[PDB]
Parts: C-alpha cells; sequence; structure tokens
C-alpha cells in the first residue's frame, strides 16, 4: 500500500532520464501501473500510451525487482512537474479505478 | 421412456437439407396474399420468350450496332452475310440472349429451338436470300452452290417480312474439355437488292431466338457471368 | 476527448457549513455491466499526494469518515461534506476513467475562514 | 480468287496503232462490265470507257471517242482495247477494272498495268 | 463536272469538294507505290470488306471528307476520290501522303 | 376504323390489337374492407380520356425516349386535378403509339413498358435526384440505350410486355396495362409503377436528309379510383 | 483443348421450379471480434457486439440471381455457426453466445450490455459452441404483399430523399454478443451466418444484368 520511488532529479535539456516506482505492500502481477495515462499491466504487458506523450514516454517493468521503470528522452524545460506512479485495478481486463497514489518526483 | 441410439451423421450441418425450424415470433400473422399479375412458377416460362441475338459478328462493332447486318445495293450476288454457331456456352451471337443466360446456371441442356428473322427495309425494296441449316456432322459451307444441297429455304423479302426456321435438336454439357460444332445457320445472297431512286440503298435484318416447349435443364451450378 | 470542467471555481466558505461542488462531463459515463457511473473523488492536502475519497460516484472508500458522501446523476456531479472543518483545505478533484485518455477535473480549492 | 491478268509493256512509233488485253479468270464472265483507265505518270487517273460483254454495247468518254475501241471475247474470256493514231501524249499506263453485278460502277478488282 | 482535291500533300482530315451536288455517290481509293489499287470507302460512309477500322468517311450535300484516327507505317500512300453520279466519271487530284 | 373513349376520339387506327400486359385487364379491387375504407370515389365516367401528348421527333441520330405513367399525367386535366387532394389512387392505363411515314421510309421501333424501372447514373456514385427522374409530360432520353440506363440488356428486354412498329408493315401499337403493385393503393406524387419507353433499333434513312417522322402517344386511365373525399358526418 | 461429346437423355421438369431455383443456404455475413490487449478501457469493452441489417443485397453471387424478378415473398431460416481461434495453453474454451433479433420499430442496442438485451419482446437465442449450430426461421414481415426488389420512387415526401429505398421493405437487424463478460485475451471468435430463402413466390421476370456493379445502394454501372 506504499509506493516508493526516486527522490528528485533535474538535468539540462538533451539528456534522457529514468524514473523507477517500487511497489510494496501488495501482491504483484494483479494491477496496472498508471502514470500521473500510460499503463504497463505488470504481467508481460506493453500497455497503451497517451497520444500526446507517445514518443516522449517509453517504459517497461521488472517482475522480480517489483519496479516500474519509465524513460523520457529529449527533455525540455516544460517538464517542471511531478511524474509518478499509481497502482490501478484490473479485474476482468477492464482498467478500473485509481486506488493508491505515489510519493512524488 | 423410449430407448434410443444415435446414428453416425448426427449433429452435422448440410447446406442442402429440408427440415423444419423453430419460429422466431409465434402468434404473428403476416399480411395476406394479393393477386399481383404475372406470376412465374417455373424457369422454362422465361426461356420460351423471343429475344434478339447479335447477328453482326464482326470485330470493333461497338454499341447497339451489333444487333443488325447491313445489306446494300453495291454488294455481290454470291456472298454470305452471317452464320450462327449453335453453341450456347461459347462466345458468339447466342451468348447474351435470354436462353443463354438461364442455361448458364444449369449444366446439361437438351431441346429444340426456334429462330425468327425480320427485314427492316422500305416498302418498295425486294430481293431474295437463302437460309441454310447444317447438322452437327458436316461443316459450314463456303459457297452458295455447296450450301443449296443441304436444308434451305429461299426467302423473298419483297412479299413477306418475317420467316421462321425450326432447329430440330441441340444438346450440350461441360465435360470436365468443351464440345463444339453443334450446327450452323448461314445465309447467302441470292439476288442483289433492288431499291427505287427515293428509298435509301441500305437495309437491315434482325434475328430472334426462343426455345420450344420441350427444352430441359438439369444439375444447377453457379454462373461465371459475374464472378 | 471527454473534458471534465468544474463550475464553482474555488469557493471560499466558513467552518460549520455543508458544501458541494459541481463537476461537468461532455457525455455519458455509465458502464454497461456495472450500471454504475465511473467517477472518482480525490483530496490533496498541500505538501503531499492526493487521496481517493469516493469511487463509482456513490461508494465510500474504506478508511473515510462519514462526512464525505456525495452523489448526482446525469452529466453533472458533486461531493457533499457534512461538516466543514478547518483541516479540510484542499483542491478537490473529479476524474472520469471510462474512456482513454483519462482527463481530470478543473480543480476546486477550498479556502477556510 | 479473282485475277485480272494484263499483257506486258510495248511501244510504237507515232502514227501507228496497238492492241492490249485484260484476261479475266476466277468469276463468271458476261455479267460484269469491264472498265478501262489511263494514268499519265505524275498525274491522277482518268476514265476511258467500258464494254458490256453480255450485249456487246460500249460507251466511251468524250475525250477518248476517236482514239480507243473496245471489244470483248466470250470464248477466251478476254477484253481488248485497241488504240489508234498514237502520239507522244498517248504514253501512260492502262488499267482494267470490274464493275458490279448491279451495274453500279464500283471497282473492287483491278489489273496491274500496261506501260505504253 | 469538276472535282477538286483541297490538300495537295500532307506530312489527316483530307477533303474534296465538287462542282455540283452528287447525293452521296463517292468512293475513296488508295494506290500503293507498287502499283496496286483497292477501295476503302464506298457511298461516302461505308467500309470495304477487308479494310482496318481506323479509316472513316464523312458526308454532306456536296463537300465530302476522309478521316483517319491513327497513322501507320505502310499507310503512306496517295488517296483518290471518285464520283459516280453521271457519266463521264471524274477523279480527284490526290494527296501524296 | 376508330376508337372512342368518352369525350376524346381517335380516328387513326389501322387495325386493332390489344396487348394485355400480363394476361389481365384493369379491374376494381375486391374485399377492400380493410384498406382505407372511406367509400372510394370511382370517377370512371369523368376521367377516361385520351390525353394526347406532344409529338416527338425521330431522326437518324436519335437514341430513345421514356415516360413515367403516373407522372406524365399529374398536371393535365380531370386526372391531373384529381391527383391532387385525393392522396391515393388505383388505376390502369391504355397506350396508343402511332408514327406516320410514307412508303419510302424504313426503320423499326420497340415499344416496351417496364414495371419499376429503377434508373441509374453513368460512372458515378451519386444516385439521381428529384429533377432527373420526375420530368413530367416531356419525357426524357436514353443516354445509353443498349443497357437501358441500368446495366441490364436490350437484347433480353422483350421479357416485358412489348410490341413492334416496323415501318414496312405497320405504324401502330397498343398496350393495355393493369395495376402492377404490391400494395392495393399507392401514393401518386412520389412512386411511378410503369415506364413507357420507345427505342429505335434500326435507324431510319432515305436519299435526302432524315425526315422528322413524328411519333404521337395517347394515354388513357382505364379503371381509376381515388379515396373518398365526401362523407356523411 | 480436347473436344468431347456424349449423347444426353433426360426427362422431367422439376429442377427449374422457382422453389428449387432460390435456395441452398448461401453465406451472408462473416465477421469476427477478437482480443489482443492485456488491458482495455471501459468504453472499448462496451463495443464487443455486432449487428447487420438483413437486406440481403450484399454478395453479388446471390444479388444478381435475385434481381431476375420484381416481387418476392419468402422467409429466412437463419443458421449461425461459431468457431474459435488462437492469437501457452492450446485447448479451446466452451462459451455461450446470444443472438437477439430486433424487428422494425424496436430500438437496437447501442452497448454490449443494455436494457435492450433483457427485454422480453424480441426473440433471443442462447447457444453454446460445443452444440450443433443454432437455427431460427424468421417469417414474412413486410407490410405490403411482397418484397419490392426494384423500387422506382422516393422514400419521403420531400426533395432531399433517397432514391429507390422502400421504407416498408426492411426486416430488422440481428445482434450477437458473448455473454461470458471476462475478455478472453488471446483468442478470436468467428461467427458465420447462413440464409435459406424458402416458400418462394416470384412475380414479373426481368432481364439479367451484364455490366458489373458499382455500389450496394443503386445500379450505376
Amino acid at each position: 500500500v506504499q509506493l516508493q520511488q526516486s527522490g528528485a532529479e533535474l538535468v539540462r535539456p538533451g539528456v534522457s532520464v529514468k524514473i523507477s516506482c517500487k511497489g510494496s505492500g501488495y501482491i504483484f502481477t494483479d494491477y496496472v501501473m498508471h502514470w500521473v495515462i500510460g499503463v504497463i499491466s505488470t504481467y508481460y504487458g506493453d500497455g497503451s500510451y497517451n497520444q500526446k506523450f507517445k514518443g516522449k514516454a517509453t517504459m517497461t517493468v521488472d517482475k522480480s525487482s517489483s519496479t516500474a521503470y519509465m524513460e523520457l528522452a529529449r527533455l525540455t524545460s516544460e517538464d517542471s512537474a511531478i511524474y509518478y506512479c499509481v497502482r490501478g485495478e484490473n479485474y476482468y481486463g477492464v482498467s478500473g479505478t485509481m486506488d493508491y497514489w505515489g510519493q512524488g518526483t | 421412456g423410449v430407448p434410443t441410439y444415435l446414428l453416425p451423421g448426427s449433429g452435422q450441418f448440410l447446406t442442402t437439407d429440408d427440415h423444419s425450424s423453430a419460429p422466431a415470433l409465434p402468434c404473428f400473422n403476416p399480411t395476406p396474399e394479393m393477386h399481383i399479375p404475372g406470376q412465374v412458377r417455373n424457369m422454362l416460362e422465361v426461356v420460351q420468350v423471343e429475344s434478339m441475338m447479335e447477328i453482326n459478328n464482326t470485330e470493333s462493332a461497338v454499341g447497339m450496332e451489333r444487333l443488325k447486318v447491313d445489306i446494300s445495293a453495291l454488294t455481290d450476288v454470291d456472298q454470305l452475310l452471317f452464320n450462327i454457331p449453335l453453341d450456347i456456352q461459347l462466345d458468339g451471337p447466342l451468348r447474351n440472349t435470354l436462353v443463354g443466360n438461364i442455361s448458364r446456371y444449369y449444366t446439361h441442356w437438351s431441346g429444340s429451338l426456334e429462330m425468327t428473322f425480320m427485314f427492316c427495309g422500305s416498302f418498295m425494296a425486294t430481293g431474295k436470300l437463302i437460309l441454310c441449316y447444317t447438322p452437327p456432322g458436316g461443316s459450314c459451307p463456303t459457297t452458295r452452290e455447296t450450301a443449296m444441297l443441304g436444308t434451305h429455304i429461299v426467302w423473298d423479302f419483297g412479299l413477306q417480312s418475317s420467316v421462321t426456321l425450326i432447329i430440330p435438336w441441340i444438346s450440350g454439357s461441360h465435360y470436365r474439355s468443351t464440345n463444339a460444332n453443334v450446327g450452323y445457320v448461314t445465309c447467302f445472297m441470292q439476288t442483289n437488292l433492288i431499291v427505287p431512286s427515293e428509298s435509301s440503298d441500305t437495309c437491315s435484318l434482325i434475328g430472334f431466338i426462343a426455345a420450344k416447349d420441350d427444352f430441359s435443364l438439369r444439375l444447377m451450378r453457379d454462373s461465371p457471368d459475374i464472378g | 476527448d471527454i473534458v471534465m470542467s468544474q463550475s464553482p471555481s474555488s469557493l471560499a466558505v466558513s467552518v460549520g457549513e455543508k458544501v458541494t461542488m459541481s463537476c461537468k462531463s461532455s457525455q455519458s459515463l455509465l458502464y454497461s455491466n456495472n450500471q454504475k457511473n465511473y467517477l472518482a473523488w480525490y483530496q490533496q492536502k498541500p505538501g503531499q499526494s492526493p487521496q481517493l475519497l469516493i469511487y463509482w460516484a456513490s461508494t465510500r472508500e474504506s478508511g473515510v469518515p462519514d462526512r464525505f458522501t456525495g452523489s448526482e446523476s446525469g452529466t453533472d456531479f458533486t461531493l457533499t461534506i457534512s461538516s466543514v472543518k478547518a483541516e479540510d483545505l484542499a483542491v478537490f478533484y473529479c476524474q472520469q476513467y471510462y474512456n482513454y485518455p483519462w482527463t481530470f477535473g478543473g480543480g476546486t480549492k477550498l479556502e477556510i475562514k | 480468287q479473282v485475277q485480272l491478268q494484263q499483257s506486258g509493256t510495248e511501244l510504237a512509233k507515232p502514227g501507228a496503232s496497238v492492241k492490249m488485253s485484260c484476261k479475266a479468270s476466277g468469276y463468271t464472265f458476261t455479267n460484269y462490265w469491264m472498265h478501262w483507265f489511263k494514268q499519265r505518270p505524275g498525274q491522277g487517273l482518268e476514265w476511258i470507257g467500258y464494254v458490256n460483254p453480255n450485249t456487246d454495247y460500249t460507251d466511251y468518254n468524250h475525250k477518248f471517242k476517236d482514239k480507243a475501241t473496245l471489244t470483248a471475247d466470250k470464248s477466251s474470256s478476254t477484253a481488248y482495247m485497241q488504240l489508234s493514231s498514237l502520239t507522244s501524249e498517248d504514253s501512260a499506263v492502262y488499267f482494267c477494272a470490274r464493275g458490279t453485278f448491279g451495274n453500279y460502277a464500283s471497282f473492287a478488282y483491278w489489273g496491274q498495268g500496261t506501260l505504253v | 463536272i469538276q472535282m477538286i482535291q483541297s490538300p495537295s500533300s500532307m506530312f489527316v482530315s483530307l477533303s474534296c469538294r465538287a462542282s455540283q451536288d452528287i447525293r452521296g455517290n463517292l468512293d475513296w481509293y488508295q494506290q500503293k507505290p507498287g502499283g496496286t489499287i483497292k477501295l476503302l470507302i464506298y457511298s461516302t460512309s461505308n467500309l470495304n470488306s477487308g479494310v482496318p477500322s481506323r479509316f472513316s468517311g464523312s458526308g454532306s450535300g456536296s463537300d465530302y471528307s476522309l478521316t483517319i484516327s491513327s497513322l501507320e507505317s505502310e499507310d503512306f500512300a496517295d488517296y483518290y476520290c471518285l464520283q459516280r453520279n453521271a457519266y463521264p466519271l471524274t477523279f480527284g487530284g490526290g494527296t501524296k501522303l | 376504323l376508330q376508337l372512342k373513349l368518352g369525350n376524346s376520339a381517335i380516328v387513326t387506327q389501322e387495325a386493332a390489337n390489344y396487348c394485355c400486359a400480363y394476361g389481365e385487364w384493369p379491374n376494381y379491387l375486391p374485399d377492400h374492407e380493410a384498406v382505407a375504407i372511406d367509400k372510394p370515389t370511382q370517377p370512371e365516367t369523368a376521367t377516361d380520356r385520351f390525353y394526347t401528348l406532344k409529338s416527338v421527333k425521330w431522326e437518324t441520330g436519335s437514341t430513345g425516349w421514356w415516360w413515367k405513367l403516373p407522372d406524365a399525367l399529374n398536371n393535365i386535366g380531370m386526372f391531373g386535378q384529381n391527383v391532387q387532394h385525393h392522396y391515393l389512387y388505383r388505376s390502369g392505363f391504355l397506350i396508343h403509339v402511332q408514327c406516320n411515314a410514307t412508303k419510302f421510309h424504313q426503320g423499326a421501333l420497340l415499344v416496351v413498358a417496364i414495371p419499376e424501372h429503377q434508373r441509374g447514373a453513368h460512372n458515378t456514385n451519386t444516385s439521381p435526384g428529384f429533377d432527373d427522374i420526375m420530368k413530367g409530360e416531356e419525357g426524357g432520353t436514353f443516354n445509353h440505350p443498349y443497357v437501358l440506363d441500368d446495366g441490364t440488356s436490350l437484347a433480353c428486354a422483350t421479357i416485358f410486355p412489348h410490341q413492334w412498329i416496323n415501318l414496312r408493315t405497320n405504324n401502330s401499337a397498343t398496350i393495355v396495362l393493369p395495376w402492377m403493385n404490391a400494395a392495393p393503393m399507392d401514393f401518386p406524387l412520389r412512386h411511378n409503377q410503369w415506364t413507357l419507353a420507345i427505342i429505335p433499333v434500326v435507324p431510319l434513312g432515305t436519299r435526302t436528309t432524315s425526315s422528322m417522322v413524328p411519333i404521337t402517344v395517347s394515354i388513357a386511365p382505364m379503371c381509376c379510383e381515388f379515396n373518398g373525399l365526401r362523407h356523411a358526418i | 483443348a480436347i473436344q468431347t461429346r456424349t449423347v444426353i437423355n433426360q426427362h422431367g421438369v422439376s429442377e427449374t421450379l422457382v422453389e428449387n431455383f432460390l435456395s441452398r443456404a448461401a453465406l451472408v455475413s462473416k465477421r469476427s471480434f477478437e482480443y489482443k490487449d492485456h488491458t482495455s478501457s471501459a468504453a472499448q469493452a462496451d463495443k464487443n457486439f455486432f449487428k447487420w441489417t438483413i437486406n440481403t443485397r450484399s454478395f453479388v453471387q446471390l444479388r444478381r440471381k435475385l434481381e431476375l424478378f420484381t416481387y418476392l415473398r419468402f422467409d429466412a431460416e437463419i443458421t449461425i455457426l461459431t468457431t474459435v481461434a488462437v492469437n501457452t495453453y492450446v485447448g479451446l474454451p466452451d462459451l455461450t453466445l446470444q443472438a437477439m433479433f430486433v424487428p422494425t420499430g424496436a430500438l437496437t442496442p447501442e452497448k454490449q450490455d443494455s436494457f435492450h438485451w433483457q427485454s422480453g419482446s424480441n426473440a433471443s437465442v442462447f447457444f453454446k459452441i460445443s452444440d450443433p449450430p443454432a437455427r431460427i426461421t424468421i417469417p414474412f414481415m413486410c407490410i405490403n404483399s411482397a418484397y419490392s426488389v426494384f423500387y422506382d420512387g422516393f422514400a419521403g415526401f420531400e426533395k432531399n430523399g433517397l432514391y429507390g429505398i422502400n421504407p416498408a421493405d426492411t426486416i430488422g437487424n440481428l445482434c450477437v454478443r458473448i455473454v461470458n463478460e471476462h475478455q478472453p485475451v488471446g483468442f478470436t471468435v468467428t461467427v458465420r451466418v447462413y440464409m435459406k430463402p424458402k416458400h418462394i413466390k416470384a412475380w414479373a421476370p426481368r432481364p439479367p444484368r451484364t455490366l458489373p456493379y458499382m455500389s450496394i445502394a443503386n445500379a450505376n454501372y
């Protein structure tokens, strides 16, 4: 029920970074990692990205380490916001609600 | 209860079976029948209607100029105007008729036919033609002298304007190649055309065809006309 | 895309009242099997992450006191606070999650006087 | 197969006469008129006359009324045309054509020519 | 009667007039340089039995014309016109094509 | 040698023929107690007249004509006034086509009557509108007569009721048309059952230029009845 | 090309009847709905059904054969055949479908699950995949006395109307969905529908069409 991630980082434009969300307190491969609307579904999943963030965001998952990585290439100065992870909920295949939130990065 | 056992072939689905079905809407009364005129009950009522053929079997005849052959005053006294190969399945004058579109759906056909010509010149114009029928054995004649010794009629279109020729018997199938030489109806010139100085010098013919009342069809298949 | 606009635009009330706030949606948000309108209600206190209050527009989250119960129909939505207290200063959020991509509400900031 | 076979070429001194022939074979003679033509080299053709081999009745162009004579032969199937009083202006090629069964003067079949 | 050939040479809507009206009654002949002549059009609109389709003729009261759509290698031969309205028969001039 | 129907008279017939479209005569409807029973009018005495249309002109380059029979009579007379403010009709027709040439003309026409002739526009995807179908009293013209403007054949178009006008033999044709529709009564301002169409198969000719050779069409509603407009209370 | 001949002898005229001419269960509609994503929206999951109007001028093998007549009168006899597909387990599931028939004047459903699928006033059929295929006959539901194949008129009383569309001709579409609601993520269910027109009556024959078609609404060549 706790979503710990990286603390804080900020680089100069022209450098790609990576954000990792560590999920602990609940069982894995049963929920859909949102990003506040790209998902990864945590079970050999590709997930559907947003249309505006389609080339900007590229992400994967690691089932053993229980982490949800996310790469952002070609950063600009417009990226002064808070990018983090949400646990989601996936019952039958539908995408469900937005239960527990991340820390903040 | 009654003791049963299942046969082999139990639960299959033929496309050509005749069994009852579960009604969608019981207690629904459709609209009652009305006497609409012109009911057809059998597709041999369609092939027995006359329908014109394409006598003009030359190449690069485009449009509705295929339905007629022109004879003129400057023509020779011994030459042929046309011949109809009596092949329904093949390309030619009898492909796009009314007897040659219904008998594409069926495989085997056998029966007697009925041809009718009609002269469309002016009231003054005269002359004679000759209409030769060749059985499936012999070949098509090339001169008028060798064509007279068959079955012929000498048609004077100065008095009459329509003639009737009875084809005795044709038959055919598809034979998985194709049969040929089921007959020929060829037409030679006898005398030259005689027109006065006021009518035009070009006249024309129109040919018709219709099956008789002993034509028959069997083993329905799918037509290649649209596929 | 479904836009989620909010009408009251950051109201400012006093302690002890009973407040509501509107949330508009461009089209219907009813899921067929559920026959339940997909809607989420949030609360972010300043300095920390938001927190889920009400899901399905009428169902209270386990761990939420009974002063948070709000429900509406149509394409207009609200959340009702039974007793306004001095610790409820937040920017309340309404979210649709019926159709990709998921858009948030306009944000309604509460000012406590 | 219809063939119109003419004779070879020849020449004559001015003041003499000469005779040609257009032997026809492949069709029925004495049904079709036999016309005759003249082509001075470098110019167009010109009509001379005809002969009716059924009734032996001829008809000439007015310009060639006194030059040419036109006969016919049923036994050998040959049409002749004899000139008279040759000059230097009577040097051309000479054609023969077949008419029509209805006497309409259409010229589907021709000869090859005879240079004088 | 006199007939004129309106073009003298062409390097394809060749035409010919007449002194009087001839009521159709006009043929079109072509002469190969070998020395062979065969007709193409008779009675100003029809076609001979054994000619390719490109050739076509037009008619009027007194001013007639031959029309070819597309050319050809051995199409290059001079074309004559003949009236048969009244004796004597008069040809044209010819267009060396 | 003539025929007379009420007010109008036609003295022009050579001989009498009565093509029946499918073997039947136009007749009134039986057992109409369930189809808009409002005492239908039966104006049989006041509508049966030969409405002779205008004369069309047949030359060598002509290519065909077509009329639509509930449409060509909507603005003419006692039928044209009854076809407004009566909202339903049921009728059958009688057509008399008669050209007139001398003993020196030559040619042939095909006078055919086509039920439910749905037309079609050449080489596009737009179905034709209200002004390409509803012409009225002036007819139309076949653009491509060899396919009857709908992709079918003209060689097989003798399956409809038809007669021939061969100018060597005759110059007249007569077709009697019954009520050919699924519903018992029909709306006259938007649906057209039959379609008269005359097509010159063999074009005409003479030594001189092509003559006018005019063609004259006469239409007569045989057994017509509309709804009831006057009631007791 | 070998040219062969054989003497043909035959009797009887019973293979050219109109009842025997227009039959034999041609396929009319084949469309499959499949699944490829591990997660989907709650709006894509309400679009897992299909519908098709039973105007049978769809395949030109049977459209050309049907346009030899002007008026027809028959009934349908639908037959629905269902098979299953893949893309570590390879065995195929056994799952239940529903095929509701919506006549004219009733509302068609706009979502996979809606109060229309539960309404009693339309004939729904529930069939599995491990059974013999479903079969329903559908009666003559025109309000004239015959189906107008060719219609020479306009639909409504206005200028901008569609030409050649009879408003009293349509029968009413049928709608098919899977009732199991659990999104099979790696499979593909394919539905084939057949029609056998029986109890045929036909009126007013027409000449057959030679030039190929250009649309499914008219005859433009």
